């Protein structure tokens, strides 16, 4: 997260870290046994780390649970990033508490201009790299479809939306992929891609979760 | 020049 702020320990209790001997992507807990992340975050050997603040120190309230299923959307296109969504089933259910909690799925899509919370352990610099120990947070608005498409001609599918700031300086970044965009208490976005980070006229692009609520429910119900 | 926001990034020539 570039241009954000320190969230505060466990203030984003649905935020998880995907770990393969290092943090590589975020995700969102949507019930005690299932996590939403990005399809491009798929790999073997994922350990889901819940209740985290400082990801480099065992502080208390962590739960480390192996992924037992990592389900990429069958129509994920790795070149366009269309359908960039993945469901992870935890090997055992997380223990839900004030510091480890699920986030609601949307019942309808969000509107341009609505303020959302984006969070993660990604790079905090728009030039070079600096990776934080503790979770970072950013308030950012959903942009209009025409502005999103104007920023990224020929690249925005109906399963994507833009959020952030065209003046630069505030954005998600490498390491935030798969993590949450939460608007009005609903998971509306998944950190996906962008041109650089926090660059002028290049907002973040996010998977449009409201288009996948039925697929998520049907996939969980059959697994 | 566009990249996924994973570690490591997956990037396009553009
Ligand atoms: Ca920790």
């Amino acid at each position: 997260i570039v241009g954000g702020y320190t969230c505060g320990a466990n203030t984003v209790p649905y935020q998880v870290s995907l770990n393969s001997g290092y943090h590589f992507c975020g995700g969102s807990l949507i019930n005690s046994q299932w996590v939403v992340s990005a399809a491009h975050c798929y790999k073997s050997g994922i350990q889901v780390r819940l209740g985290e603040d400082n990801i480099n120190v065992v502080e208390g309230n962590e739960q480390f649970i192996s992924a037992s299923k990592s389900i990429v959307h069958p129509s994920y296109n790795s070149n366009t990033l269309n359908n960039d969504i993945m469901l992870i089933k935890l090997k055992s259910a997380a223990s839900l508490n004030s510091r480890v909690a699920s986030i609601s799925l949307p019942t309808s899509c969000a509107s341009a201009g609505t303020q959302c919370l984006i969070s993660g352990w990604g790079n905090t610099k728009s030039s070079g790299t600096s990776y934080p120990d503790v979770l970072k947070c950013l308030k950012a608005p959903i942009l209009s479809d025409s502005s999103c498409k104007s920023a990224y001609p020929g690249q925005i599918t109906s399963n994507m939306f833009c959020a952030g700031y065209l003046e630069g300086g505030k954005d998600s970044c490498q390491g935030d992929s798969g993590g949450p965009v939460v608007c009005s208490g609903k998971l509306q976005g998944i950190v996906s891609w962008g041109s650089g980070c926090a660059q002028k006229n290049k907002p973040g692009v996010y998977t449009k979760v409201c288009n996948y609520v039925s697929w998520i429910k049907q996939t969980i119900a059959s697994n | 020049g566009t990249c996924t926001r994973s570690i490591p990034p997956i990037c396009n020539p553009n």
